[PDB]
């Protein structure tokens, strides 16, 4: 729907993706009830990297409808979710550099420099690779 | 009519000093004179109390006395309350004299000997003073017993027994000031608000509004006082249960669209958090989700005159904040999902 350009029904499906991450758990092998995804669809890494992504995909719709407080809240959540994606910090810092840079931005700079792939599946890494912006480290050395 | 004024104001002076602790000068003469005057008031009350210009004239003198004293700054004297308090004025005075500790021994002796000779006058024509203090001590005890072995703090406060009572006292007291026309009832209600325990007070009013008429000029005064002052009405809608305010609405629809306005203002002070499946307040004093769900559930569980109003007031509020049809987004989506 974002490629067909329709903010509403995008922010629908991102929000419904975030409800079936958070009012449900995928790690319920109390009943091995069938044949089931060993590897791809149970990794804590695959879960925190679906979450960061959904909040990014939705926080940029919030920038496009012009509600940049909502956007900030979902971006701030995604850094709380997955501190080793860096796309999250880029989107959050772009929002802060627009509005209220100085102390907030620097506080996250020092965190990135404090910080410094395991088994995420393909469809998902290719999706992350897809959205990520080229001009990312360029922004992080400013 | 004119003869009664100098009698009654002199008795009122003597009543107000009954409470007061100067009692050294008093003697059997003073006591006897007091109770003779009190007999005459009780006499008047019987003779030409009913359906007279005299009654209404004494009520003007009552309320004029009771507003020029006011009950602010100098001395908050209760006084002889109203027209039926003339029928047992004697008792009030005698009770106040017992409560004065500095009441002189000889006066108290003459007093108690005159109130309670004993059973020598078990034959008395007029339902006498002795019998009045007995049937009081009885009622009193009866109350106390019934409170501690019988009394229940009803959950439909519109059917409570103390509330129902305190309510009807305030309504009498507004009816009097209404016919006096001295100061506006607004001033009286404002002085209430200032002075007394507020929490208790408000439940009173709430019950007041649903009491059927007795002579609803009172009810029509309370709606206008409240709507005049939005700040107290904010704590009204805050401080009660849902059912009480639902019935306030179905009865007096001049309140409905201001209270819907309040919720409309409190919901819009919420945010979803994705970790915990809930709206919550920033600040401590902001209605939690469950409180607001209750109150709306109530407005809905109501007559059709209100139900369509509140349903449409939400749907228009939903469209205003994006007509999404999933939660996370619009508080009002949430409510409307929750109510099916
Ligand atoms: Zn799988």
């Amino acid at each position: 729907w974002v490629q067909l350009g329709a903010q509403k029904v995008a922010i629908s499906e991102f929000s419904r993706c975030l409800e079936l991450l958070f009012r449900a758990t995928p790690e319920e092998k109390e009943q091995g009830a069938a044949f089931n995804c060993e590897q791809g669809c149970k990794s804590d890494a695959a879960l925190q990297q679906l979450r960061a992504a959904a909040l990014i995909s939705r926080g940029l719709e919030w920038v496009a409808s012009g509600q940049d407080t909502k956007a900030l809240q979902d971006f701030l959540l995604s850094v709380q979710m997955c501190p080793g994606n860096r796309d999250t910090y880029f989107h959050l810092l772009q929002t802060l550099k627009r509005l209220d840079r100085r102390d907030e931005a620097t506080a996250l700079w020092w965190r990135l420099e404090a910080q410094t792939l395991w088994s995420l599946p393909l469809y998902l890494e290719s999706y992350l690779s897809w959205i990520r912006p080229s001009d990312r480290d360029a922004f992080l050395e400013e | 009519m004119e003869s009664l004024l100098q009698h009654l104001d002199r008795f009122s002076e003597l009543l107000a000093v009954s409470s007061t602790t100067y009692v050294s000068t008093w003697d059997p003469a003073t006591v006897r004179r007091a109770l003779q005057w009190a007999r005459y008031l009780r006499h008047i009350h019987r003779r030409f109390g009913r359906h007279g210009p005299i009654r209404t004239a004494l009520e003007r003198r009552l309320h004029n006395q009771w507003r020029q004293e006011g009950g602010f700054g100098r001395g908050p004297v209760p006084g002889l309350a109203n027209f039926q308090a003339l029928g047992h004025c004697d008792v009030l005075l005698s009770l106040r004299l017992l409560e004065n500790r500095a009441l002189g021994d000889a006066a108290r002796y003459h007093l108690v000997q005159q109130l309670f000779p004993g059973p020598g006058v078990r034959d008395a024509d007029e339902e006498t003073l002795q019998e009045s203090l007995a049937r009081l001590a009885r009622r009193r005890s009866a109350v106390h017993m019934l409170r501690f072995n019988g009394y229940r703090e009803n959950p439909n406060l519109q059917e409570d027994s103390l509330m129902k009572t305190q309510a009807e006292l305030l309504l009498e007291r507004l009816q009097e000031v209404g016919k006096a026309e001295a100061e506006r009832p607004a001033r009286f209600l404002s002085s209430l608000w200032e002075r007394l325990p507020q929490n208790n007070f408000l439940k009173v009013i709430a019950v007041a509004l649903l009491q059927p008429p007795l002579s609803g000029e009172g009810s029509q005064v309370l709606v206008h006082w409240l709507l005049g002052n939005s700040e107290v009405f904010a704590a009204f809608c805050r401080a009660l249960p849902a059912g009480l305010l639902t019935l306030v609405t179905s009865r007096h629809p001049a309140l409905s669209p201001v209270y819907l306005g309040l919720l409309t203002d409190w919901g819009q002070r919420l945010h979803y958090d994705l970790q915990k499946g809930i709206w919550v307040g920033t600040e401590s004093q902001d209605v939690p989700w469950e409180e607001l769900h209750n109150r709306f559930q109530s407005l809905c569980q109501a007559p059709p005159p209100l139900k369509d109003k509140v349903l449409t007031a939400l749907e228009t509020c939903k469209a205003q904040d994006g007509d999404f049809e999933v939660p996370g987004l619009s508080i009002w989506t949430d409510l409307l999902l929750a109510l099916r």
